């Protein structure tokens, strides 16, 4: 499977979730996703083809995981935008107010602007803290994917948000949604891992 | 919000 930022793949068969980067830890590779979406040793599917498990993940309290991959894999510094591709240059945090875009296998690339930063989330296993806001909309399938600006700077994975009755939060206005995601700064410190860049 |  060629892996690029906001495609799907599975968890045990079972639960769907999107990738959010391909990153590197010395002859391994990964991609680092939401931590919600499986568990230590869980395996990850890419259309059918087993790709590889879950190495390590942290939720809630966080909520990020990496999956590491068969060699056969093939990261590519990129993010899906419907048929085309965002190269993903570097890992740069923006500030509140930037600009900022998502991609997923549920709503595809959505762009928005960052609201907030240290947000708390109480989801229904625990709370979340953290997190950062932005109003891109998103729905359930997107977690695990990538927000980046437009610029190539990968800003963290999908975590949550406040999704209606269609799954989405796509049917309200910008001003009343709230998206949230997880820094990818940490992610990439806490598991000593590097992003691949174009 | 939910996680996902």
């Amino acid at each position: 499977a060629n892996i690029v930022g906001g495609i799907e793949y599975s968890i045990n068969n079972a639960s769907l979730c999107s990738v959010g980067f391909s990153v590197t830890r010395g002859a391994t590779k990964g991609f680092v996703t939401a931590g919600h979406c499986g568990t230590v040793n869980a395996t990850a599917r890419i259309g059918g083809a087993v790709v590889g498990t879950f190495a390590a993940r942290v939720f809630p309290g966080n909520d990020r995981a990496w999956v590491s991959l068969t060699s056969a894999q093939t990261l590519l510094p990129r993010v899906a935008n419907g048929s085309s591709f965002v190269t993903v240059r570097g890992s740069t945090e923006a500030a509140v107010g930037a600009a900022v875009c998502r991609s997923g296998r549920t709503t595809g690339y959505q762009c928005g602007t960052i609201t907030a930063k240290n947000v708390t989330a109480n989801y229904a296993e625990g709370a979340v803290r953290g997190l950062t806001q932005g109003n891109a909309c998103m729905g359930r399938g997107d977690s695990g994917g990538s927000w980046i600006t437009s610029a190539g700077q990968a800003q963290g994975v999908m975590s949550g948000g406040n999704v209606q009755s269609n799954g989405n939060n796509c049917g309200i206005p910008a001003s009343q949604r709230s998206s949230l995601f997880e820094r990818l700064q940490p992610i990439l410190s806490q598991y000593g891992l590097s992003l691949v860049t174009g | 919000a939910a996680p996902f």
